[PDB]
């Protein structure tokens, strides 16, 4: 195939919420 | 130097390392300490090192490739090698 596209950092609030 | 206050190291869903700034409620792929330690450009680099904002990563289908966080792009070409062939000319 071809090179993976750029991956954005995870969203701050999403990360804080996913710790449950 | 350790992480500046308010910064926490973390791992993305596939274990890829990033950084959390709790004081500004934001995340970054780049270690804030790189802003001191990393060479500024490809001219500043020795050996196999990469300048500020560049990351080498691996993909099972394509192999190693390169991430430029400065411009939010990816490329298969080795920028250290591009820069060599450019300054040879
Ligand atoms: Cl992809
Ligand atoms: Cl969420
Ligand atoms: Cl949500
Ligand atoms: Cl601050
Ligand atoms: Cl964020
Ligand atoms: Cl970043
Ligand atoms: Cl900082
Ligand atoms: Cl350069
Ligand atoms: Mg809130």
């Amino acid at each position: 195939i071809i090179v993976p596209s750029y991956r954005p950092t995870p969203d701050y609030e999403t990360v804080m919420r996913q710790m449950k | 130097l350790p992480l500046p206050e308010g910064w926490e190291e973390a791992r993305d869903f596939d274990g890829k390392v990033y950084y959390i700034d709790h004081r500004n409620r934001t995340t970054s792929w780049i270690d804030p300490r790189d802003r001191y330690t990393k060479p500024l450009t490809f001219a500043d680099c020795i050996s196999d090192e990469l300048p500020l904002g560049w990351e080498e990563a691996y993909d099972p289908q394509v192999g190693d490739y390169f991430i430029d966080h400065n411009t939010k792009t990816t490329q298969i070409e080795d920028p250290r090698v591009q820069w060599r062939r450019e300054q040879e000319h």
